[PDB]
């Protein structure tokens, strides 16, 4: 049930997803994970009554500091779905707050503080993202791009061949490094 | 000196990296350094690679080799410019052009640094010199952004137009000129150039997006539809074109498979003010007035100096048993709104509904002051004038 | 300047040596683990057969590992000498140049932060590209006015140099633009 | 008896951007119960030694 | 890593243990996106190095 | 004054101070391309394009000791520019060192640009009918006149220097193909011949033929010797559950926007208490006063190495007076040095200050350890970290 309902997540199509997680609900499963899930899929399946209590149920039921931080992150995720850049700026705060070793807080935190302007900021919780997982694509992407609209193509090019080894297949970064190697001649 | 000559020059040819780059370490060896090709290798080589950090290093010591060249200073310039620093760029480009008077390289890069460094007039007189020494295509695209960072593109067409009238096969060119006919009024010339753009590639993403943005405008939403189909397999994740697409499957009435589309670009790009208004749109024609005003809060906290945002926000509002936020709305829309009489209108509707039938009256001609296609929003447009 | 580069030049050698020491143990370790992996592997198989020295090459390599240990370990205890010994002389420098000049508390602070950065050396940072770092940036927002110097001289990275020739020319263009006049900033 | 009526026409892209992504949300694995009573089964053994 | 046990040192793409895209689904490695079901059985990739399991 | 003999160290000093000046001429070159026609008086000749290191062909012309014209187009260094120093139908073949070979004709006419190629082509010679070229995707492609792939060859390592034979056909002989393991590879297009190792590296492999023999094969090494050897779209689907869930939101979609909203507004009123009681107790490692650090754990056994990477998030301005103070437990953790002074923060570098924790319970007790980073003057943490120490592994 719950792999078959992670691929219908991610699959756009939350809404079975969010019968099949409802289904473990119904049968006495009562977990911090279940919750969290289930306030995604309700959010991401357009149901927004039960979308945040869900969630507070997962706060709730949260018997770790990972646990929390990834709730924390989740609930930034609907926060910036429904715009208000500071909620979410402070639910990415508390999940880095609850596990610093967090590196999707550090990305989306990046990406809403050179949203604000603070291009310095970006760049250091970008490299520190980066630094703490290698194997995502997102923080090297991001870093790359802001280097190159600034400058600095020797970082740029060494943050976007990176994306190209953690996402191989990724169009922008392509891009990007067609345009660094065509700017080296 | 170099004995070997090419030697060294076959395995970097190749790409081997590995005997050219060992073979250095043994061929300096021998001729203990001054061979003028081995750390040229090494340089202009590095740079290829993604180091510019050696390849600095090696042109400073091709600078100190030949002080009175012109090409080594020019060379750590760009690898200053390759990394953040244009000010130290500027400084020796000046020292490489007082030494060589006559080359468009150091005023295309002066032009490009001082872009950089937001120094306009200085950026645009040296990318004027640049092109009257010798023009080039990067230079007219410097000078075109340039007018364009400024000011307004009644300077950025002139300079477009006669970019192209020349080596018109620039596949930039033809398009960027294009998009700045889309920014205007005109829509056949960009029509035309984007279309010219397309004999030579068919395939361009950056032009099939807006040749697919101009047909959808003007309805024919299946055209603009193929040409998606296009493309949809070189860019199967990117917000653009599945928020195009969203609309596509809007205009021809297939409001869930334009549901789909939408929030599956809004997924993939939760800060794009656009998705969200078109998702609140979507979710108003549906008649569903719970999502609407979700999405179009949040392209309101994403683009808050819009006018028709609040408009839509008051609009589905209204359906939530909120009239007091719907009036506060209205009027933040049009105090925010100039040229669209829609929000007047509405705003019309919206007081007469609550047997006001005094303001209306204000709202109307606000409207027919600002006054025109709209088959629906005409005959309203009758009914509460008549009605009033 | 001369008899605190010499001081400076010990360090760096200690470094350099350690670098080396630690670089060969890795080969030493490696070979080990080879060896030890066949010889877990003649030991899992059910059928005899001559061990083929294999035995003496595992000896040979466990001599190696432990006589590059004991020489790591010396040369960790000659370089944490050699560290102290640095904190004292450039302590005094930092006295001489506070007094050679007429600085204040505040620029006396600056050079002792910028001179004394760290009480033990580590695999990832040490005295060096720490001090040429906070030198170079010095030099770089207060005591510089060309650009073309300050990206092509005046840059700063914390990695191992090969060579300790650049902060010896920013500790020396230190104290010389200190002499002209200049005067020390943070912002 | 007047319905508001709604504009036909949505926004447009008409040129990509290249903008900042965001990471994605992640939906928290559940466990199995063998973990469960490992994890259970190695908190138990720090809670008796800090209670002894 | 110190245990070698496989036959085939490379066999063929699709006959050894040793859908959505890193832009919709999150990952844990170079590949290898997140599961549902946690189990204690799971390895989720493996390291190349000693080094690079400890750091 | 120093071109190979000489001393290396005592008049090197003499070069500044004299200084006596140079000339110029025409620059490195690797291969050129002449006329065959009117070639046997060696003064009648036309058309001189040479193929230089900068990617110049100078077009060069003795009727009036003129440029012609230079061929710049590919800006990028050829290996071989003339595929067998001409072509019979005279489509020239220049090979970009990116991945593209050119059909950039004699005399520089218009450009047909192949790029169908993975990676780039190593050595490139021609029989005037075929192009063969090497790749790095381990193959060598075939190409036509025009650019259509004729054959490709498959091969199990890169290849280094090609060659084919004589014509007695049109083009039916041995290939001569070296490989980049010592390795030579022979082929007659579609059945093997040889793998075995003779040339570390190789030049150019030619004919040797004497006697007037069919064919002897030469092989130039590069350790010395001079080797003969012979051997429509995915637009998703939505289920029975979508309508529903629509009709609901149809029929009772008032209700979600308020209940929604409320939620909004307490969720609001949580994250902003706890960031609140985050800013209390200073628990944010990346909190004006700029700063970000974060704490790395490494290694099993009883001792870890404990880095603290610290970084100053600043446009231009460092960072004086900075701690550390560790906060453990000392019966578990035996920390030497618990608190240090940091070094001067460069703004954009990233510090790693490192230690070496130790776990002393003979039993496996996990516990968390703060760090602190706090000025020199004040007495409130200016930021702090939190470690789960993992278990002790010990003995």
């Amino acid at each position: 049930i719950a792999c078959i309902g992670s691929n219908h997540f991610y699959t756009d199509q939350p809404e079975v997803a969010l019968r099949f997680y409802r289904r473990l609900l119904q049968m006495g499963v009562y977990n911090c994970q279940l919750f969290n899930n289930l306030g995604l899929c309700c959010f991401y399946a357009q149901q927004y009554d039960m979308t945040l209590t869900s969630f507070e149920r997962a706060l709730s039921l949260a018997e770790n500091e990972e646990e929390v931080a990834d709730v924390w992150y989740n609930l930034g995720h609907v926060a910036v779905g429904t715009g208000d850049t500071n909620l979410a700026h402070q639910c990415f705060r508390l999940a880095l707050v609850s596990n610093n070793q967090h590196a999707e807080a550090y990305n989306n935190l990046a990406v809403l503080e050179m949203r604000r302007g603070h291009v310095e900021q970006a760049k250091a919780l970008l490299q520190t993202a980066s630094s703490l997982a290698p194997h995502m694509y997102e923080p090297h992407f991001n870093f790359a791009t802001i280097s190159d609209k600034i400058g600095d193509l020797q970082r740029s090019y060494a943050a976007a061949k990176k994306s190209e080894a953690a996402f191989p297949d990724h169009v922008d970064t392509q891009h990007l490094i067609k345009q660094l190697e065509q700017h080296f001649a | 000196l170099e004995k070997q000559n090419w030697l060294i020059h076959l395995y970097y040819i190749q790409k081997d990296y590995e005997a050219c780059k060992a073979v250095i370490k043994e061929q300096l060896q021998e001729t203990h350094g001054l061979c003028e090709y081995a750390i040229y290798v090494q340089a202009l080589i590095f740079r290829l690679e993604g180091n510019i950090q050696e390849s600095l290093r090696l042109f400073q010591m091709c600078a100190f080799l030949s002080p009175q060249c012109a090409d080594n200073l020019k060379q750590v310039a760009r690898s200053l410019f390759l990394l953040g620093k244009h000010k130290a760029a500027i400084e020796v480009y000046n020292e490489a052009a007082k030494l060589n008077q006559k080359d468009w390289e150091i005023c295309h890069n002066l032009g490009v640094c001082y872009i950089y460094l937001k120094q306009f007039d200085k950026a645009q007189d040296q990318l004027h010199n640049a092109l009257h020494l010798n023009r080039h295509d990067l230079t007219y695209i410097m000078l075109g952004k340039i007018f364009l960072l400024k000011g307004d593109l009644d300077k950025a067409i002139e300079i477009y137009k006669k970019a192209v009238e020349f080596s018109p096969e620039n596949t930039e060119l033809l398009t960027t000129l294009g998009l700045l006919y889309l920014q205007l009024g005109i829509y056949q010339k960009a029509f035309e150039h984007l279309g010219n753009t397309l004999t030579y590639d068919p395939t361009n993403y950056k032009a099939i997006l807006a040749a697919g943005s101009m047909m959808q405008t003007h309805g024919d939403f299946d055209v603009a539809l193929t040409k998606y189909k296009v493309v949809a397999c070189a860019v199967i994740e990117s917000p653009p074109l599945w928020n195009n697409i969203g609309m596509c499957f809007f205009g021809k009435k297939k409001y869930v498979a334009a549901i789909s589309c939408l929030k599956r670009a809004n997924y993939l790009a939760p800060l794009d003010w656009k998705i969200l208004y078109n998702l609140g749109l979507v979710h108003l024609t549906m008649q569903q007035y719970a999502s609407a005003f979700h999405f179009l809060s949040a392209a309101i906290n994403f683009q808050p100096k819009m006018g028709e945002l609040y408009m839509l926000l008051a609009v589905a509002l209204t359906n939530l048993e909120d009239s007091e936020n719907a009036k506060r709305a209205y009027e933040e829309a049009v105090r925010l709104d100039k040229c669209n009489p829609l929000v007047n209108l509405n705003y019309a509707v919206l007081l007469y509904n609550q047997g006001e039938k005094r303001d209306a009256l204000a709202q109307y001609q606000e409207m027919e002051k600002k006054v025109s296609s709209s088959l629906e929003f005409d005959p309203e447009m009758v009914e509460v004038a008549q009605k009033l | 300047l001369e008899e605190y580069f010499e001081l400076i030049d010990h360090h760096f050698e200690l470094r350099i040596n350690g670098e080396k020491l630690e670089e060969l143990l890795s080969e030493r370790a490696v070979q080990f683990r080879a060896i030890q992996r066949r010889l877990l592997t003649r030991f899992k198989d059910k059928t005899p057969a001559p061990l083929q020295h294999l035995d003496t090459l595992l000896d040979g390599t466990y001599k190696q590992v432990i006589a590059l240990a004991d020489a790591v370990e010396e040369n960790q205890d000659n370089l944490f000498q050699s560290f102290t010994r640095l904190k004292s002389a450039t302590h005094l420098v930092i006295l001489l140049i506070g007094l050679w000049q007429k600085l204040s508390a505040d620029q006396i602070a600056i050079l002792e932060a910028a001179f004394l950065p760290l009480q033990q050396d580590t695999q990832e940072l040490g005295w060096e590209e720490t001090v040429d770092a906070a030198l170079s940036h010095l030099l770089k927002t207060c005591l510089s006015k060309s650009s073309k110097e300050q990206a092509l001289n005046l840059n700063s990275q914390l990695g191992i140099p090969k060579d300790t020739s650049q902060l010896k020319k920013h500790i020396t263009l230190f104290c010389d633009r200190l002499a002209k006049g200049g005067r020390l900033c943070l912002s | 008896m007047f319905r508001e009526v709604l504009p036909k026409q949505g926004q447009l892209y008409v040129e990509d951007i290249t903008t900042m992504v965001l990471c994605k949300p992640k939906l928290l694995p559940l466990k199995s119960l063998t973990l469960e009573k490992l994890e259970k089964m190695q908190q138990a053994a720090q809670d008796t030694i800090h209670q002894q | 890593i110190l245990d070698e046990n496989a036959i085939a040192q490379v066999p063929r793409p699709g006959t050894s243990l040793k859908g959505p895209s890193p832009a919709v689904r999150p990952v844990t490695q170079a590949g290898r996106p997140i599961t549902g079901f946690l189990r204690p059985s799971t390895q989720s990739g493996r390291p190349g190095t000693i080094e690079q399991a400890i750091k | 004054l120093r071109f190979l003999p000489l001393e290396l160290s005592e008049m090197e000093a003499f070069v500044n101070q004299h200084k006596s000046k140079s000339i110029r001429r025409q620059t490195v070159i690797t291969t050129m391309t002449t006329l065959k026609k009117n070639l046997a008086d060696e003064d009648a000749v036309s058309c001189l394009v040479l193929g230089t290191e900068n990617k110049e062909l100078l077009v060069l012309d003795p009727e009036a000791f003129t440029i012609l014209a230079k061929m710049s187009l590919p800006s990028v260094p050829a290996f071989l520019e003339a595929s067998g120093q001409f072509d019979v139908e005279f489509r020239l073949a220049a090979a970009c060192r990116n991945g593209s070979i050119y059909i950039l004709r004699r005399d520089s006419k218009r450009p047909k640009y192949c790029i169908e190629l993975g990676a780039q082509p190593v050595g490139l010679v021609g029989v005037h009918k075929v192009l063969v070229v090497g790749s790095n995707q381990d193959s060598l492609h075939g190409f036509t006149y025009k650019g259509k792939r004729l054959w490709t060859v498959q091969m199990p390592a890169a290849i280094l220097a090609m060659n084919l034979l004589e014509q007695h056909s049109r083009g039916l002989q041995a290939v001569m193909a070296a490989l980049a393991n010592e390795e030579v590879r022979i082929y007659h297009d579609k059945v093997l011949l040889n793998v075995i190792r003779t040339p570390e590296a190789v030049t150019s492999l030619c004919f040797g033929r004497y006697g007037r023999e069919d064919n002897t094969l030469i092989m130039t090494t590069l350790g010395g010797g001079l080797i003969i050897k012979i051997l429509k779209l995915n637009v998703p689907r939505k289920t029975r559950l979508y309508v529903d869930q629509t009709l609901r939101e149809r029929e009772a979609g008032t209700a979600m926007h308020r209940t929604f909203q409320a939620d909004l507004y307490l969720l609001r009123l949580r994250a902003a208490r706890a960031y609140v009681q985050a800013l209390e107790s200073s628990l944010s490692p990346v909190s004006r006063e700029p700063l970000k650090l974060h704490a790395v754990v490494q290694g099993l056994g009883p001792t870890f190495k404990l880095t603290l990477h610290l970084q100053n998030t600043s446009t231009a301005r460092p960072i004086l007076g900075l701690v550390v103070c560790f906060l453990y437990n000392e019966v578990l953790y035996a920390l030497p040095r618990a608190f240090f002074k940091v070094p001067l923060l460069v703004p954009g570098l990233n510090y790693p200050l490192e230690t070496f924790v130790k776990s002393l319970s003979d039993k496996g007790i996990s516990d968390i350890i703060k760090v602190l980073v706090l000025r020199e003057g004040q007495s409130t943490p200016l930021l702090s970290a939190h470690i789960n120490m993992p278990m002790s592994e010990g003995l």
